[PDB]
């Protein structure tokens, strides 16, 4: 999941909702997870956001 | 006979003062001419432009990460050229000549020029024989002759390549039953697509046999 | 020291111009800038023609002097990739940012690159 | 009115007051004199900060830079063509265009001494007859009464001959090129038949 | 007009100086002439270049940081927007008709802030924390940048509390 | 001398009917830009204009 | 080096050369 230039809220909503499915395992049990997350979201300033 | 008369061709050179969004502007290359291929030490092409009385304004036939300041550009000598003739049939170039199937280099072909002049009033006559589309819709209506340009126009997934696609398409279905001279021989020409998108036309090409 | 160390030009915005007196950095490399208060990364635009570059900011240029040291890393922005980034979050120049520790890069990709050619063009449907 | 011809035509605005100073100077035959007496107002704005002041502070009177300029420049090695410079180039606040008028006089300059910086590269060093030939070779690459100065250099990977480098035009005679182009040549040739 | 066939003037090549000891004694007594015509020079502060639509360019201020608060001397503040190569582009935060062209810039030291903290209840403020309710100065307080960045994801958790509007069509 | 401040009036000194300007902008090298209160047909470049 | 700040001239005049052309040229005896 590549979030550009969106709410911090959805990202953070979507990172504690994709723990809880187990889609992100947190601790040793990292190499289990399924999914990535990159973040450049809308308060960053316009260089992090056409790179991200 | 060629090295009997061997002239050291000259080569004029220039340096890159600024370089960025595929424009170089390149000091010297005296002799330049206007659309003229020039040549950039990183290995990338050009094609002069804008020639300013202080720089040279030089698109750049690639990615501009490879070219700094103060590179030296050599200038070719010549317009900007394709390869043409029979050897480029089946054949998927980039958009100057070179090929892009991996098939290997375009044999039985030959240079020439991408601006020339149209051919005048003396060189033409009238279109008089049917260049047959297929789609009926088409071939009814709006009839089409050959040596008449016809603008395919429409909103954006409308039936446009479609109608494009289908008259290729046709013409492998007529080249089979006309004789050698009668035989239409299709360019597809694919601007700011996909790869993805040109990768399924060259697989239907291949597929029907056109 | 001093050659592939180059200073800040000029700032306008998120846009940073910086002259260095010899070996200018390629098109798309990285600049780090010291002496700010966080980690400034500048991915370089243009080659302005005067012996300056001008450069995008992946953070704010808030701060920023017309004296300060640039220091070119001679290769664009590179993330870590592999299985170790799987469960994390990263921001654009790759440091996590899920406060669960470092990375653990299989490799660090240069995040500019070419597309795929026409000859690796998977066509099936 | 009339005025001598330049040797090369080049660039505006600051290339084109260089161009005039040497139309003036070619007629007062103090070519040499004027060209001196520039490298000096250089040194000049090296070593004093006041004088620099006076080109590149935008807080300075237009009249105020104007006077220090003709109160400095008084009848000694005034040669009248650098000093009536001076005030049209303070009248306008252009004494920053120095640096940059007097790097066009000096390519102004060479193209009237008739003299080109050339480069050779051969392959291994020269004997004292390769290097007259080579000489006289070279002046076919120069279409005028024009002295070439050598900056002879090595480079193994030609295979002889050798390569001029012009610092604006490179003529390539090495063997490694004929025999490239000679390949190219007959690689193509033979596709044709 | 190349940039190596310019670094090489650098170096002294004129070996005749017919000019140099004769104006390097007559420069200072010409400089002492005018003197009362010179506005000081001016490298860490600034001085005004030019002022109109709210916008004045600003030459010296050698090392104002970007997006910083700096001060006119006519009292009203500004904010070094663009810093260039010769000038500093600043926004000035007022009229700028009380702005003339060498006036001075002082330089402040701080990126554009705001008195924050428990003194600046119940107080009507301007857009740059001076308070217009006429009673005093703004006591029991700390000036605050007011461009800090958002926190992040992780600085962050879901909403839970209710915060009553008192309005029945929101609230329900 | 020195500039007058921005948005103070101008009089143009000769003019057949009293032209009155006001100060717009500073452009700098010493230069205000203002805009004419009548008609500016007839103005010279040099004429005396008097601060106010 | 400090005469970086001498590398680049600006101008307050496009007609820069009518001003050194009407002072160069009577200049000459
Ligand atoms: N004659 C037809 N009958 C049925 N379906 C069609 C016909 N022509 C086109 N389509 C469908 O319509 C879609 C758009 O066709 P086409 O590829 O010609 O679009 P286009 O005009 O090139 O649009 P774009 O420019 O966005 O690619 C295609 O998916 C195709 O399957
Ligand atoms: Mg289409």
């Amino acid at each position: 999941f590549a979030g550009v230039g969106e709410r911090t809220r959805e990202g953070n909503d979507l990172y504690r909702e994709m723990i809880e499915s187990g889609v992100i395992k947190l601790g040793a049990e990292r190499g289990n997870s399924k999914c990535t997350l990159v973040y450049g979201q809308m308060n960053e300033p316009p260089g992090a956001r056409a790179r991200v | 006979e060629w090295e009997k008369s061997y002239q050291p061709p000259v080569i004029h050179l220039g340096r890159v003062l600024s370089v960025g969004d595929g424009i170089a502007r390149v000091y010297g290359l005296k002799s330049v001419q206007a659309g003229e291929l020039v040549c950039f030490d990183s290995g990338v092409k050009g094609m002069a432009l804008n020639l300013q009385a202080d720089h040279v304004g030089v698109v750049v036939f690639g990615n501009d990460s490879v070219i700094h300041q103060g590179d030296l550009v050599y200038r070719t000598g010549q317009i900007v050229n394709v390869p043409i003739g029979p050897g480029t049939l089946g054949r998927v170039t980039d958009g100057l000549g070179q090929p892009i199937d991996g098939k290997g280099p375009l044999t039985n072909v030959r240079s020439s020029l991408v601006e020339v002049k149209a051919p005048g009033i003396i060189a033409r006559q009238s279109v008089r024989e049917p260049l047959f589309t297929g789609v009926k819709a088409v071939d009814a209506l709006v009839p089409i002759g050959r040596g008449q340009r016809e603008l395919i126009i429409g909103d954006r997934q409308t039936g446009k390549t479609a109608v494009a696609i289908d008259a290729i398409i046709h013409q492998k279905n007529c080249n089979e039953q006309v004789p050698k001279a009668q035989r239409v021989y299709c360019v597809y020409v694919a601007v700011g697509q996909k790869r993805s998108t040109v990768a399924q036309l060259v697989k239907l090409f291949t597929q029907t046999g056109a | 020291p001093a050659i592939d160390a180059g200073y800040v030009s000029q700032v306008i915005g998120p846009v940073v111009d910086v002259r260095f007196d010899g070996e200018l950095p390629s098109i798309l490399s990285s600049l780090e800038v010291e002496g700010h208060s966080v980690r400034l990364v500048l991915e370089v635009a243009q080659h302005m023609g005067d012996n300056t570059v001008r450069c995008i900011a992946m953070d704010s240029t808030d701060g920023l002097v017309r004296g300060q040291k640039v220091v070119d890393t001679g290769s664009p922005i590179k993330v870590p990739v592999g299985r170790g980034t799987l469960g994390r979050i990263m921001n654009v120049i790759g440091e996590p940012v899920d406060e669960q520790g470092p990375i653990d890069a299989a490799d660090i990709w240069s995040i500019h690159r070419e597309a795929p050619e026409f000859t690796e063009q998977s066509t099936e449907q | 009115l009339k005025l001598p011809t330049a040797p090369l035509q080049l660039s505006g605005t600051s290339a084109q007051i260089a161009t005039l100073l040497w139309q003036v100077a070619a007629k007062e035959n103090q070519l040499d004199k004027v060209q001196d007496e520039l490298y000096q107002f250089i040194e000049l704005f090296k070593q004093h900060s006041e004088l620099r002041r006076l080109a590149t502070d935008p807080f300075v009177p237009t009249l105020v830079r104007t006077k220090i300029i003709s109160s400095v420049l008084k009848d000694s090695g005034a040669s009248e063509i650098t000093k009536k410079l001076f005030e049209a180039l303070a009248d306008e606040g252009a004494l920053s265009a120095l640096l940059e008028v007097t790097v066009n006089y000096e390519e102004l300059m060479l193209a009237h001494k008739k003299e080109v910086y050339c480069t050779v590269i051969t392959a291994e060093p020269l004997d004292k007859l390769e290097r007259v030939e080579l000489t006289k070779k070279a002046e076919k690459f120069v279409d005028a009464g024009f002295k070439l100065v050598m900056q002879e250099k090595i480079d193994k990977k030609l295979l002889g001959g050798f390569v001029i480098e012009f610092s604006d035009r490179r003529v390539d005679m090495s063997t490694a090129k004929k025999v490239e182009e000679f390949n190219n040549f007959v690689n193509k040739l033979v596709l044709s038949i | 007009a190349d940039a190596k066939a310019l670094d090489e003037l650098r170096k002294p090549k004129f070996s005749s100086k017919y000019l140099i000891q004769h104006v390097s004694q007559k420069l200072i007594p010409a400089v002492k002439e005018w003197e009362k015509s010179y506005q000081p020079p001016v490298i860490h502060l600034g001085r005004v270049l030019s002022v109109g639509d709210g916008i004045a360019r600003v030459y010296g201020l050698k090392s104002v940081q970007a997006g910083e608060l700096v001060c006119f001397d006519s009292g009203v503040k500004g904010m070094a927007l663009n810093l260039q190569a010769d000038h500093v582009g600043v926004v000035v935060f007022g009229n700028d008709s009380v702005i003339h062209q060498g006036d001075l810039v002082y330089r402040t030291g701080q990126i554009v802030n705001v008195p924050i903290g428990p003194g600046t209840l119940g107080r009507v403020t301007d857009g740059l924390g001076q308070p217009i309710d006429g009673k005093g100065p703004l006591t029991n307080v700390r000036s605050s940048l007011v461009e800090v960045k958002a926190p992040g994801i992780i600085a962050r958790q879901s909403v839970r509390e209710p915060l009553f509007t008192g309005v029945k069509a929101v609230d329900a």
